[PDB]
């Protein structure tokens, strides 16, 4: 389980 | 009939058209883990053994928020948006209908209020440390809408006296384009655009100065898949202005919600219109298929991600409305599948259960705090049926007191204010009755798997309760 | 072993300001010692205004350990231009950033802003560098709509050359070759071929473009990027969709079709075509028909929305 590339800011 | 269930629709992958390429592969590979997660679990609208259940895990989700004590050093890559981890924890907190004792309240009050600069404006972080930024700004302004009130330790009090101070600091960041800098020598594009309107709408400091080119820039950010691109480039009153980029699901929710916050402002030739009808039907376009979960996703031809469901699915009704408004001016069933989004939500993009809790991009990914929030706020979209209101923003009209308000914003420019106290007052009437014209549909309510996965009511535009929305921007106006 | 910076002779004049967000706060993060010193020690630094080496160096240690920090990269610039760094020597370190850090809006704003003020008068070697930084990641939103703002910036410059735009739409050719599902390059190719300002536009420009279009999906009949951009092209130039249908009918079961491998039909995207060809016809009734079968068969996922288009009929 890696972690979402999801940057917002 | 018009939202089947994934488990009511026949499973089948993308077609390869025998022309294989990167996109595809991991197309497949992703429709093969959704796809068996979903064979692991349960139907939620039936009535087996063995498999998962796929209940909303509320008590497990809550606990992963819980986590107001401290963070592990591996958060320091989030140190500069530590208001939107308080945002994601209390909007969810607020969906999940557990509420924070007032001790609790107060920390996050404090904590806001100590990212706030006297020169106006909240910074990702302690004031003393960070510079102030549109971003953290709608987090932080927000927040205070869930978790403060307006007693001399609420924030709300704060907030007022910082107005001015807040409204100055959005000017400096304002080009001459109608886009705005995240902060001083920042980035320009409609996440910074729709977070300031969020902010200048519910705080009472909407100016024409403020306002001019900005929906130029917006309209010019769509793009011809009908979605929009983060910013619009201007040709040297520009010649003309470009897309510069893809239809993207967030910068698409931002544009929908910043030009929707524009149509209530009584400006002439404002805001110029943007294609409606092709907005919606990107929005609808990016709804995955049964064998993924009838998921969003973000962009064409990439993959679902649990944290569009707020950013595409919420966008909707938005779309939706301006297409109705688009048929009235020249002169019924869902339009996405509500259904389905909700099934993805639950089987899909909570946690394993019995585990940390939490909700995720998509299997095989870490839950964490933005995705939490964005799930639930889909699914709150989708669970209940919003709509935009006339008669309900009628009603709004008809109760506005006028002589009742903090001050004027004193301009940067002499003329930068409204012509005169009239036409400042219908503005003011305008802006705050449609901001408090969305409603949600009685019968209109769709619950997948039972009563017990419903949450809270999210609104459209400001993705706060409306039971928030609407004591926090009553008492800028001076309404309550 | 760390050589904490209270301990340091170049900062011995330095009194460092702890971090202030009031007593329990909430959202805490557990910092390492490093990065608590060094914010410690930037808090007095900015405080001051101190523009020096040493807090230009200061700046690239708390970038390294938090690429997010908008704050820190602010400084870091007016430091590039208050001590006339080597703006060069800048861009150099930022192509290590660029390889781990991929998808930080700072980084690529920074970037942005160097290019800006280097302003050199052919930005062919970092047109170059942006196509190689697209090979990890090719659908990298960032690095994008920074090629739109490069192309954009300078050629408003006059500084792009028709050269230059020739091969550019060579490396687009190409990007759509190896994946023709990069929704990213297909954006990419509408700015080349019809947005940017001084976009070629003849009776004969439009000609290879169907050829273009057409052929593309062709090969990928399921290709949501290709009818997207179909559909994008007639809507704004204004063209009939009447004409091209004999090449699209066939997905409804100039360039015509094959029919390759793994290819169901009908293509629903197809079928969107042939319904708006009705209402281009008005024969609302005929479109109402196709718009009610991709609502009950051919894409149901949809139902709703195709049944709000065949009510749009009525
Ligand atoms: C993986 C998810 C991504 C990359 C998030 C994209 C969405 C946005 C960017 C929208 C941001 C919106 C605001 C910060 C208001
Ligand atoms: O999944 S939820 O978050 O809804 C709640 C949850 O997991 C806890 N289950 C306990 C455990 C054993 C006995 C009583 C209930
Ligand atoms: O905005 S105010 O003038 O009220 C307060 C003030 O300027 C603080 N500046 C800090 C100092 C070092 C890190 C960045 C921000
Ligand atoms: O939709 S209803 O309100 O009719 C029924 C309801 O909510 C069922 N929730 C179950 C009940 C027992 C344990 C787990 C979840
Ligand atoms: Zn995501």
């Amino acid at each position: 389980p890696t972690a979402s590339a999801c940057n917002i800011q | 009939e018009f939202t089947p269930s994934v488990y009511s629709l026949v499973s089948k992958p993308l077609p390869s058209n025998s022309r294989p390429s990167a996109t595809l592969d991991e197309q497949a590979e992703t429709e093969d883990l959704i796809s068996q997660l979903f064979d692991l679990t349960a139907d939620p609208n039936a009535l087996e053994h063995g498999k998962r259940y796929s209940g909303l895990r509320k008590q497990e989700h809550t606990q992963f928020l819980a986590s107001f004590f401290q963070l592990p050093g591996k958060f320091v890559s989030l140190d500069a948006s530590r208001p939107w981890l308080v945002f994601w924890t209390v909007h969810s907190l607020d969906l999940l209908g557990v509420a924070l004792d007032q001790g609790t309240k107060d920390r996050v009050v404090s904590t806001l209020l100590h990212f706030l600069s006297p020169k106006g404006g909240f910074g990702g972080g302690p004031a003393n440390s960070q510079i102030p930024h549109l971003l953290p700004t709608y987090a932080s302004v927000c927040s205070l809408a869930i978790a403060g009130n307006d007693s001399s330790t609420g924030g709300w009090k704060d907030l007022a006296a910082a107005r001015q101070s807040i409204y100055e600091f959005f000017m400096r960041c304002k080009r001459p384009d109608g886009g705005f800098v995240v902060c001083e020598g920042g980035e320009v594009d409609v996440r910074g655009t729709y977070c300031l309107l969020v902010v200048a709408t519910l705080l009472d400091i909407i100016t024409p100065e403020l306002l001019h080119n900005v929906d130029k820039f917006v309209s010019a950010c769509q793009t011809y898949e009908g979605g929009f691109a983060c910013a619009s480039f201007p040709f040297p009153e520009p010649s003309c202005r470009v897309s510069m980029a893809e239809a993207h699901g967030g910068y698409t929710s931002c544009s929908l919600n910043s030009h929707f916050l524009l149509t209530s402002v009584p400006l002439p030739s404002f805001p110029l219109s943007i294609d409606a009808n092709a907005a919606l039907r990107w929005t609808v376009l990016q709804q995955g298929e049964p064998i993924e979960g009838g998921g969003f996703r973000g962009r064409t031809n990439k993959l679902v991600d649990g944290c569009y469901s707020w950013w595409v699915g919420g966008g909707a009704p938005v779309a939706e409305e301006l297409v109705r408004r688009e048929k009235s001016r020249k002169v019924i069933p869902p339009i996405f599948n509500r259904v389905a989004l909700q099934e993805f939500t639950l089987v899909a993009a909570q946690q394993d259960p019995g585990s940390t809790g939490g909700l995720r991009d998509k299997p095989g990914k870490r839950p964490d705090q933005y995705h939490t929030c964005n799930n639930l706020s889909g699914l709150s979209i989708a669970q209940h049926k919003m709509s935009h209101s006339p008669s309900t923003v009628s009603s709004n009209r008809l109760k506005f007191d006028a002589s009742k308000g903090l001050p004027a914003v004193k301009p940067v420019a002499p003329g930068g204010g409204w012509k005169n106290e009239d036409e400042r007052q219908n503005a003011r009437r305008e802006i705050w009755a449609n901001a408090l014209g969305w409603i949600e549909e009685e019968g209109g309510e769709i619950i997948v798997g039972g009563k017990d996965n419903r949450i809270n009511t999210t609104t459209p535009v400001f993705n706060i309760l409306g039971l928030r929305l609407k004591p926090f921007i009553n008492y800028f106006y001076c309404q309550e | 072993t760390y050589i904490p910076m209270s301990q340091r002779r170049s900062w011995a004049d330095v009194k460092p300001i702890m971090q202030d967000d009031g007593p329990n706060p909430v959202v805490p993060i557990m910092y390492s010692e490093e990065y608590k010193d060094a914010m410690d020690y930037f808090r007095a630094i900015a405080a001051k205004e101190e523009k020096s080496e040493r807090a230009l160096e200061l700046t690239e240690i708390i970038v390294r350990m938090n690429p997010a920090h908008y704050t820190v990269w602010q400084y870091r610039f007016s430091l590039l231009t208050s001590l006339n760094k080597s703006l060069e020597d800048e861009l150099r370190l930022m192509n290590e950033f660029a390889v781990q850090n991929l998808k930080s809006y700072q980084v690529w704003h920074h970037r942005l802003l160097l290019l800006d003020r280097i302003s050199p008068q052919d930005p062919v070697s970092e047109i170059e560098y942006i196509h190689g930084s697209l090979l990890p990641d090719p659908k990298n939103y960032h690095t994008w709509a920074y090629l739109h703002w490069l192309y954009s910036h300078f050629s408003t410059l006059g500084r792009i050359s028709e050269a230059q735009w020739g091969s550019e739409l060579d490396w687009c050719n190409e990007m759509l070759r190896v994946d023709g599902r990069n929704n990213s390059a297909w954006g990419w190719r509408w700015y080349l071929r019809v947005s940017r300002p001084g976009a070629e536009t003849s009776s004969r420009s439009l000609q290879d473009e169907l050829i273009y279009i057409l052929k593309s999906i062709h090969l990928i009949p399921h290709n949501v990027s290709a009818w997207n951009y179909l559909r994008g092209f007639l809507k704004h130039f204004s063209l009939p969709l009447v004409p091209i249908l004999p090449a699209i009918l066939p997905y409804t079961a100039f360039p015509m079709p094959s029919l390759p491998e793994d290819t169901p039909l009908p293509v629903p995207l197809a079928l969107e075509y042939l319904a708006d060809s009705f209402i281009e016809q008005n024969r609302v009734d005929d479109a109402a028909k196709v718009f009610e079968k991709l609502s009950s068969e051919y894409d149901q996922m949809r139902a709703g929305y195709w049944e709000f288009r065949r009510r749009e009929c009525a």
